[PDB]
């Protein structure tokens, strides 16, 4: 599977959860940042590597990071 | 040429016997569990 | 010129070298 | 402190005057280079090579062995190593030196280690070195025979280039 | 400490005396980079196999087999003139007494697990060796006869190169008097 | 049965054999070269078939001629051939009877090398077949 | 990774001073710097005069100039020996 | 599935990227699951013997399909007029016309003419016969299963050695520079002092004769003598026919210069001294490292003192030892680098100067030599840079590496990248720029107007060597200079006799167009030379992506965010500097066949008019020299050619298939 970490430069804006396609990402109480809350990526046995959570996250480098990984059915999007 | 029943006998069984048996068992084995 | 039994001690020493070369892949493989 | 042998002249550091024959006499500073050890050993081989030299030199003025006035005609001192080079007593003597310096040269490994004193062989088959002042007499003996050997055979050999007549045959006249 | 056969240099650790013939005579420190028993072992075999090719060589110059394909005195020609066929029977023969004496043991790991003595091939037939103080003799003289007859067996057979006389032709026939 | 001399001396005739069968290549060649539209002999081709060819011909008749001399010391009983040193215990070569073959097929090198620079055809085709009938008779000697 | 090996005997020789210490000299440490650069002017000296009689080289050069002419560059590393061993307060 | 015994990752692959990509890593051993680096190194060197095995393998079966069905024996005889044979043929989809085309050779069977030059270079090393030329073959098949062996037996339990002894830099540098390099170019000399220049005078010598022919009539008496000179007397005649004894000469070691003037390659006594005199600096160099005796040179603290006083260089060669020897992609960096460049020059020297007899005279071996050895040199290169970004990001430490020669690389890499990119923009829009000039202008009926710049620093170098053609009259062209007078007893007479006959390559003359095609080289290498720094230099981070030694030396973007990154790894930079590499050796080789082609044909002015503007090398060159390729069969028959004009197409057909 394909490896998603969050980093603590995290500003809890939840773009990146909205932006998953695969329900990978959710947010979780944190006390790091203003929001309160952080990103965290605890089923990544369904992530397919899309990086849209990187693309909707604003900060100055990423706090979401998608390392592509060993592919399965699931992470290459096969329907078959 | 010296001995030239060789080429007759050897080329057809290295390029179609050669490479047929490698690719049954390369076969065999890349997809064996 | 070459002989016949020239040719066959060549190819003696070629599958002598084509059983080295199987134990050595067989070394390399662990 | 300054050195005895050249007064004007500061002590070397590496000459102790615990060896045989050190007057402190080392003007250019060799023993700061090499090791004294190493040094020592070369001095003792240069030395005890040149005595035999010097007393071949003076041997085969003497009188020659049987046979060799054929070989070698007229041709004293070193004009007879070419033509021994044809034969073969200088390959012999080379091949059966070569072997004794192999292990003279396992000898020298074993001195660099500080395993063995410079130029010890351990020869000594009728015991001369039977008190420790007579070891040392005979310590400073070999080194200044050894020196005034080499000047010897430098002298010998250098004015048999010059004359052709030998050492001996030149102060026949 | 140091050596017996050579005073100047140290006695190898290896050869610590329970070895016959062992007098520290390892300058060039082959004991360290090789196992103490192979090298006996091979001492063994080389000395033994010189001890019969010089009985060999004496032997064969006065007096051979009938036959004009073995009558040469010389052994290096004695080697070209007879037939093929019976060298290549002894070096079958020299083949199976190795891979039987050895008990099909011929690598040097191998030879010493499950491990005889060096030099021992359990070969004694008229049984000399039961008493020890007569036994440990017999390996002296045995190490020092074949180091013997390896030098002995090196000069006969470059002496036959050199003058193609055999080994008791060549020493009859030393000239005292050459021209160089 | 064979000795290691005679098996040498089999291989020695096998290599001469070779070589003179080699030969009617350069006569063919030389004729070719005879019968052309502008006939000029190619000194260079006959130079090169003499030092390859003959050259080992000669050189294998006479370790064959050595081999029937010496015996067992020409064929490795004095040791590796040597140059210089100690001294020869060998019979010269020409001692064997059939060296006069040798004799012959060198000095008709000679006339085939004299005659590539002179151009003459003729005298390498006919020195050629000479080399070939020594060589015959040479081998037909030495059985 | 795995500790790379050094021949027995290596030290540290890094250098940031205006010389380095004595012991990058290797055996020549111990040589005070008149006597290096009184050997590069007369290795300088030997190895032009021995070069110059090469120079115009024939088929049958003499090998005691050919040998002598080594020292030209070897009068190189002796000056630089001698800076060292000069600002080395030796 | 466990095809990728290596990888726990590929093999849960349910798709067939499995297969593909364990085919992909099966060699990047570091990579696998679970590798030390001792069992890493233990498995290089057992793979570094295979790989000698298989060269030992190749060059015997050069040897014995050779000796079975070429025709080394007849070439030999007639050197310049006999096809060399590679192979028989042995196709049977060929037709009747084919076996008749391509029975060639003299002899009676289909035959493939070889250009490798095997031939002259067999010929030249004493072999005459087909069967030294099978012993030959026999000898590198035992070589080879020796070799086999020793990868099997230093992989077994007490012979696999430790990492200890992979990283002694000392030794092996000793061994292998004394050794390796040393005593075998010392033993080639004595091959060819012993057996090649023999039968290069008409003497055959073989292992049955050698030990009693001397190589000089003298013996070693000489060399022990200290008249070392005699050696050089009575060299071979001008009139020497070689492989006979007409005209030859006695010496074993000569200085003579120049060529043979009947091979057109250098003297074989001169090859002899070559090799002797490398054999002997190479075993000096090969004394320096101390192993252990006390003596030799430490290699760290080599390094470590070589900090230049200035602080220009930082902390100069501070921890690039430990760098260096931990890091087997900066080892391999440095070792292809120098065998790209040494390929290069091998490229270039031996069309310059041919050491082996007759082959300038084979036109298409000497084409196929220079082509297939710069393209060699190429990959090479191209190689090197790629395992230097494999290093930076793998190996390279930065706290091992403070203020180092390869932290300011890092640290003015912007600066190395930028100027890089100025030269290579300079550079090409001028060179287009001459050259689009000149084609506009020649169109147009006025080539009088051409922008024709001489390329006088290269003739001024020419005419240094002794090159009389541009009377420059300096160094070896003026006869009473002191360089003409240092030489002028040993090679002086031999050298300019070889370089002012125009009947060689040695030293061929150059005008405006030679002058714009290096230029466009300098482009072309400045510009690979750019992507694959860049490639290395960016490896470890960018503006783009700061993280970028996180993601590996390969993988495919980083998404499309962020404006997009493709292309975006140092493996993407290998990428994109392969088209730039084949590029340049495709320019430099069509210079090269170019000049070649005119000259052979006594029309160098055709190159010297028509290659200062890209139509005359569309035209002259392509266009022109295409008919016989593309004739090879035709709806009127076919010949020998027909194969590379079925090649031709095949190769227009793959390349395509690329895009
Ligand atoms: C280009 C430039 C070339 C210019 C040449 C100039 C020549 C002048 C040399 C300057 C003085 C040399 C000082 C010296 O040497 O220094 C003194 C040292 C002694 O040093 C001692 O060395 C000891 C260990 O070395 C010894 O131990 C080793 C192992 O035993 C060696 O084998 C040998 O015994 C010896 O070097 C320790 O290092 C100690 O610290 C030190 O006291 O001498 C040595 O090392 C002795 C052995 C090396 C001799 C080097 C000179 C020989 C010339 C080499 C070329 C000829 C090669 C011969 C090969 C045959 C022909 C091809
Ligand atoms: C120069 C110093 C020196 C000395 C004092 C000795 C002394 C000795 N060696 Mg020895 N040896 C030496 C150098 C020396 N060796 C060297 C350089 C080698 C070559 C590496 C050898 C090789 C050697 C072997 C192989 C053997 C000896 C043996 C012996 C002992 C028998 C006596 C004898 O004459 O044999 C000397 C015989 C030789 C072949 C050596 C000749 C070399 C010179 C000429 C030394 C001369 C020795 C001297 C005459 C004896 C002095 C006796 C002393 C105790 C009073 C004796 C203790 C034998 C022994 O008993 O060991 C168990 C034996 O088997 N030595
Ligand atoms: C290191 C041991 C050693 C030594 C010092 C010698 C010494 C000698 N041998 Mg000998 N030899 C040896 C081992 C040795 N051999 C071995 C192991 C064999 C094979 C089983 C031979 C086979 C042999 C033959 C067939 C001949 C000699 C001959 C000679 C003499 C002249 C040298 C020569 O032609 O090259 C030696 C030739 C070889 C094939 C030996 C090579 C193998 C060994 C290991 C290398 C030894 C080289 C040695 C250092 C050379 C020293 C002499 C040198 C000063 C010129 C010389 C007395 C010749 C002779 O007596 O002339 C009348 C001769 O015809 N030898
Ligand atoms: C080096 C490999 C090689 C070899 C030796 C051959 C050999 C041959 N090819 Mg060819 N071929 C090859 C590669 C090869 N091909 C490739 C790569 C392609 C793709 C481009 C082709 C495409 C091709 C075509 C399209 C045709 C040939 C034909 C032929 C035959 C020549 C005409 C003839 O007389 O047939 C007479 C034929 C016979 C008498 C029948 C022979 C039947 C054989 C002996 C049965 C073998 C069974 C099998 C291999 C057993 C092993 C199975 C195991 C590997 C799993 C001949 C047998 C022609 C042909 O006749 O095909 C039969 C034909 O039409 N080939
Ligand atoms: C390397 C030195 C060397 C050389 C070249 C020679 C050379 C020679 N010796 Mg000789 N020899 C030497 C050392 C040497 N010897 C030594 C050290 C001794 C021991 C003292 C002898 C003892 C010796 C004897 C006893 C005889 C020779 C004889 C001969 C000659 C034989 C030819 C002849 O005169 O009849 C020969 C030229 C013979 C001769 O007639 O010479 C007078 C003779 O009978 N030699
Ligand atoms: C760029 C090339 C280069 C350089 C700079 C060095 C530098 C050095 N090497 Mg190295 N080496 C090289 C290449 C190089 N090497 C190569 C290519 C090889 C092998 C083929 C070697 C093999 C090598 C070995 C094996 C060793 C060295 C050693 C050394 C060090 C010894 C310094 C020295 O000689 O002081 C010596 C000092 C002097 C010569 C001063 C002269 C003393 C007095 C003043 C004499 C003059 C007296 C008077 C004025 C003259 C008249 C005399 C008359 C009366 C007789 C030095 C750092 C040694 C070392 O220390 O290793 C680290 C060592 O053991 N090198
Ligand atoms: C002696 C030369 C040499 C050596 C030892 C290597 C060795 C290696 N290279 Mg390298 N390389 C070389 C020349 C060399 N290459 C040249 C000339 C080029 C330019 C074409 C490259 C371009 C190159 C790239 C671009 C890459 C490598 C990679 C690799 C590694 C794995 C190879 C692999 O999996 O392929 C297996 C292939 C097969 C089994 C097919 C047969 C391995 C360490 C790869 C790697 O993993 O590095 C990170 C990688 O990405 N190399
Ligand atoms: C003929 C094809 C061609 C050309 C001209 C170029 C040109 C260039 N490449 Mg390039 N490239 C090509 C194929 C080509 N590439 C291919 C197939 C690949 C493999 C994918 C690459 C891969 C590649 C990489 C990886 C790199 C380059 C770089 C460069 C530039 C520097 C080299 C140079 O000569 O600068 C001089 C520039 C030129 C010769 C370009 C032509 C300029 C024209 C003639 C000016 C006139 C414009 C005109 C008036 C506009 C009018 C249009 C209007 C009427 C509509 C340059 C822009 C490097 C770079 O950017 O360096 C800074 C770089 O890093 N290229
Ligand atoms: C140690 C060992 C021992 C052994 C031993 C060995 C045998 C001991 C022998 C050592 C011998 C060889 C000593 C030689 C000395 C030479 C002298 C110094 C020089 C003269 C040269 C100068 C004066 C001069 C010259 C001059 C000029 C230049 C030219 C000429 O016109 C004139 C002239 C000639 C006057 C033994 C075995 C006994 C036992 C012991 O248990 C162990
Ligand atoms: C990127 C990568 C990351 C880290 C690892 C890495 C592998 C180290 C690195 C890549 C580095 C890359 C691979 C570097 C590749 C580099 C290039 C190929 C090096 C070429 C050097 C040419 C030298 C200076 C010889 C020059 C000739 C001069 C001296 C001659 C003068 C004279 C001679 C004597 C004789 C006469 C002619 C004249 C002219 C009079
Ligand atoms: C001790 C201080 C000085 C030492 C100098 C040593 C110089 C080098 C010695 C060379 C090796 C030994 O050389 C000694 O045996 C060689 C054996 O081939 C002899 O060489 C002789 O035989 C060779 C082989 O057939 C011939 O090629 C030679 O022409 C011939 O001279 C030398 O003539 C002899 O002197």
């Amino acid at each position: 599977s394909h490896s998603v970490k969050v980093y603590d430069t995290c500003i809890g804006c939840t773009q990146c959860v909205r932006a998953c396609p695969c329900d990978v990402l959710e947010m979780v109480s944190w006390d790091g940042c203003k929001a309160g809350q952080i990103a965290s990526a605890p089923r990544t046995e369904d992530c397919i590597g899309c990086k849209r959570c990187e693309t909707a996250c604003p900060t100055d480098f990423l706090s979401v990071r998608v390392y592509l990984g060993g592919e399965t059915t699931r992470s290459m999007g096969l329907a078959y | 040429m010296t001995a030239a029943y060789l080429p007759s006998i050897l080329v057809p069984i290295i390029g179609l016997i050669f490479p047929g048996l490698v690719m049954a068992f390369a076969f065999i084995y890349i997809e064996q569990d | 010129m070459i002989s016949d039994t020239q040719i066959f001690i060549a190819l003696i020493l070629a599958l002598v070298s084509l059983v080295l070369a199987i134990r050595l892949g067989r070394a390399l493989y662990q | 402190a300054m050195s005895d042998s050249v007064p004007f002249l500061k002590q070397p550091e590496a000459l102790d005057g615990s060896m045989a024959g050190d007057v402190g006499f080392d003007p250019l500073g060799f023993s700061s280079i090499g090791d004294i050890n190493f040094l020592r050993e070369a001095e003792l081989k240069h030395g005890r090579i040149a005595m035999l030299a010097a007393a071949g030199s003076i041997a085969q003025d003497i009188f020659t062995f049987p046979g060799v006035s054929k070989v070698v005609g007229t041709a004293k001192m070193t004009g007879v190593h070419d033509i021994l080079v044809k034969q073969g007593a200088m390959g012999q003597l080379l091949l059966w030196l070569s072997f004794l310096e192999v292990f003279g040269t396992i000898a020298l490994l074993e001195t660099l280690d500080g395993k063995r004193a410079p130029g010890d062989f351990k020869f000594d088959p009728l015991n001369f070195s039977k008190n420790p002042e007579t070891f040392k007499r005979y310590q400073l003996a070999e080194i200044k025979n050894g020196r005034l050997a080499m000047m010897g055979v430098g002298g010998m050999v250098h004015g048999y280039f010059i004359t052709g007549k030998g050492p001996l045959e030149l102060l026949g006249n | 400490d140091m050596s017996a056969s050579v005073p100047f240099l140290p006695r190898p650790a290896a050869l610590d005396g329970s070895m016959v013939g062992d007098v520290g005579f390892d300058p060039l420190g082959f004991t360290t980079k090789y196992d103490i028993k192979w090298l006996r072992e091979a001492e063994l075999k080389h000395g033994r196999v010189c001890m019969l090719a010089s009985l060999g060589c004496i032997v064969q110059e006065f007096v051979h087999l009938p036959s004009e394909a073995t009558s040469n005195p010389v052994a290096s020609e004695a080697f070209f003139q007879v037939p093929a066929g019976g060298l290549w029977q002894i070096f079958a023969a020299i083949g199976i007494i190795e891979h039987f004496s050895n008990n099909f043991k011929m690598s040097g790991s191998t030879m010493f697990s499950d491990g005889r003595a060096p030099g021992d091939l359990s070969f004694d037939p008229l049984n000399f060796g039961k008493n020890p103080s007569a036994r440990a003799r017999y390996e002296l003289a045995e190490i020092k006869n074949g180091r013997l007859a390896m030098m002995g067996f090196s000069g006969m057979i470059h002496g036959c190169f050199i003058t193609g006389k055999g080994p008791l032709g060549a020493l009859g026939s030393l000239d005292w008097h050459q021209s160089f | 049965a064979a000795s290691i001399t005679d098996k040498q001396k089999t291989v020695l005739a096998g290599k001469i054999t070779v070589a003179a069968n080699k030969v009617p290549v350069l006569t063919a060649a030389v004729e070719k070269m005879k019968s052309g539209k502008k006939p000029k002999m190619d000194r260079d081709y006959v130079l090169r078939f003499s030092a390859l060819y003959l050259t080992t011909l000669v050189d294998a008749m006479d370790q064959y001629c050595l081999r029937d001399a010496n015996g067992a010391k020409a064929a490795g009983g004095a040791g590796i051939p040597k140059v210089g040193g100690f001294k020869s215990t060998l019979a010269p070569s020409s001692a064997s009877a059939l060296y006069g073959n040798v004799d012959s097929i060198k000095e008709d090198m000679q006339t085939i090398r004299d005659a590539a620079f002179k151009g003459d055809f003729d005298g390498v085709i006919k020195a050629a077949g000479d080399i070939q009938t020594s060589a015959t008779a040479f081998l037909g000697q030495a059985n | 990774y795995s500790p790379v090996p050094s021949p027995e005997g290596t030290k540290e020789v890094y250098w940031e001073t205006k010389a380095p210490s004595s012991d990058v000299l290797g055996i020549g440490a111990g040589v005070s710097s008149g006597n290096f650069a009184a050997s590069s002017v007369v290795a300088l000296m030997i190895g032009g005069f021995c070069t110059g009689q090469v120079i115009p080289l024939t088929s049958d050069p003499n090998p005691l100039f050919l040998i002598g002419s080594f020292l030209l560059p070897y009068s190189w590393a002796l000056h630089v020996a001698a800076w060292i061993q000069k600002n080395n307060g030796k | 599935t466990k095809f990728p015994k290596f990888s726990q990752a590929l093999a849960q692959d349910p798709a067939t990227r499995r297969i593909w990509y364990g085919l992909a890593t099966a060699h990047d051993l570091e990579s696998h699951d679970g590798m030390t680096e001792e069992n890493l190194y233990q498995k290089i060197f057992a793979s570094h013997f295979g790989h000698l095995a298989v060269i030992f393998l190749w060059t015997s079966g050069n040897l014995f399909h050779l000796a079975w069905q070429g025709n080394f024996e007849q070439w030999v005889l007639n050197p310049l007029k006999v096809k060399p044979i590679a192979h028989a043929i042995w196709d049977p989809h060929f037709g009747q016309p084919a076996v008749k085309a391509f029975t060639k050779g003299g002899v009676s069977y289909p035959v493939n003419i070889a250009t490798s030059g095997v031939y002259h270079w067999w010929y030249t090393i004493g072999m005459r016969s087909n069967t030294d030329l099978y012993a030959g073959s026999l000898f590198l098949l035992f070589l080879a299963g020796v070799f086999l062996f020793a990868g099997w037996l230093h992989l077994q339990p007490k012979f696999r050695p430790g990492l200890s002894w992979f990283k002694n830099n000392e030794s092996r540098l000793n061994h292998h520079l004394s050794g390796l390099f040393g005593f075998s170019s010392l033993a080639w000399s004595a091959h060819l002092i012993h057996v090649a220049i023999p039968e290069a005078r008409g003497q055959h010598v073989g292992w049955d004769n050698f030990t009693k022919v001397a190589p000089h009539p003298a013996g070693l008496q000489p060399f022990f003598s200290g008249n070392w000179g005699v050696y050089a007397a009575a060299p071979d005649t001008t009139n020497h026919i070689f492989g006979t004894s007409e005209g030859a000469g006695t010496a074993i070691l000569t200085f003579l210069g120049g060529f043979h003037p009947q091979t057109q390659a250098l003297w074989l006594t001169d090859i002899a001294h070559h090799h002797l005199a490398i054999g002997v600096v190479f075993i000096f160099a090969g004394h320096m490292y101390r192993t252990n005796w006390g003596i030799g040179h430490s290699l760290k603290e080599i390094l470590d003192a070589h900090r230049p006083p200035g602080g220009r260089l930082g902390a100069g060669h501070k921890g690039i030892f430990e760098t260096l020897t931990n890091s087997l992609h900066f080892q391999l960096g440095l070792a292809l680098a120098s065998l790209g460049v040494i390929t290069s020059l091998v490229a270039q020297h031996m069309y310059a100067l041919p050491s082996y007899a007759f082959i300038a005279k084979d036109y298409v071996t000497q084409s196929a030599l220079y082509t297939h050895h710069q393209y060699i040199a190429g990959f090479l290169m191209v190689g090197a840079f790629a395992h230097g970004a494999i290093f930076f990001v793998r190996d390279y430490d930065p706290e091992q590496n403070k203020n180092n020669v390869l932290a300011r690389i890092l640290d003015h890499k912007e600066a190395i990248i930028s100027h890089l990119s100025w030269v290579s923009l300079f550079l090409g829009f001028h060179t287009l720029g001459i050259y689009v000039h000149n084609d506009v202008v020649v169109a147009f009926g006025t080539p009088e107007k051409q922008i024709l710049v001489e390329p006088v620093f290269a003739q001024w170098i020419q005419a240094s060597s002794g090159k009389a053609l541009y009377g420059f009259d300096v160094f070896l062209s003026s006869s009473n200079s002191v360089a003409t007078n240092a030489s002028s007893n040993i090679w002086l007479p031999g050298w300019l006799e070889a370089i002012n006959s125009g009947k060689n390559s040695l030293f061929l003359p150059i005008g405006p167009g030679d002058f714009l095609i290096h230029h466009a080289i300098a482009l072309a290498l400045h510009t690979t030379t750019l992507i694959l720094v860049k490639g290395a230099l960016d490896a470890r981070g960018s503006k783009l992506m700061p993280d970028k030694k996180d993601f590996g030396y390969s993988f495919p973007c980083d998404g499309p965010g962020r404006g997009g990154t493709c292309d975006i790894s140092a493996w993407d930079a290998f990428y994109l500097s392969m088209f730039w590499m084949l590029n340049t050796i495709g320019w430099v080789t069509f210079y090269w066949h170019w000049k070649h082609v005119t000259i052979w044909q006594g029309n160098a002015g055709q190159f010297n008019e028509s290659s200062t503007y890209i139509m005359g090398w569309l035209r002259d060159y392509l266009w022109l020299n295409s008919s016989p390729l593309i004739n090879g069969y035709n709806p009127f028959g076919m010949n020998s050619l027909s194969v590379w004009s079925w090649m031709f197409l095949f190769g227009h057909l793959i390349w395509a298939t690329g895009f």
